[PDB]
């Protein structure tokens, strides 16, 4: 699914030593919610991005 | 749960509150026991307040 592979990515830009990025995505439908997923994992994470 | 008797400068305030705005309070104590904050208990990432 696409959130394990949000969560794959956040993961590996932990491990890269990358704590910032920007999220840029385009209007297609199903990635509202995946955005949704991933910001809630970002601020929910105590990792801090 | 046991009901005590609570008193002092807070609840003083909220009686000022109260009768200023009509409030119905219902104090009530917490069951934690700590202030709380954002902490990590299970599920992983979590910061959830407690
Ligand atoms: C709360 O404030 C509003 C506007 O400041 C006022 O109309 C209202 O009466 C106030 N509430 C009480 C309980 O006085
Ligand atoms: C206080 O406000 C309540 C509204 O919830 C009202 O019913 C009551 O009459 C008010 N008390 C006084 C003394 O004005």
């Amino acid at each position: 699914s696409i959130q394990q592979q949000a969560t794959v990515m956040l993961k590996i830009m932990q491990d890269y030593d990358w704590h910032v990025f920007s999220l840029v995505t385009t209007i297609f439908p199903g990635y509202r919610e995946f955005i949704s997923f991933v910001k809630t994992t970002v601020d929910n994470s105590f990792v801090g991005w | 749960t046991v009901p005590q008797c609570c008193y002092g400068f807070c609840i003083d305030l909220l009686i000022k509150l109260a009768r200023t705005m009509n409030f119905t309070y219902e104090v009530h104590l917490v069951a934690d026991g700590k202030f709380g904050t954002q902490e990590r208990v299970n599920n992983s990432n979590k910061k959830e307040w407690n």
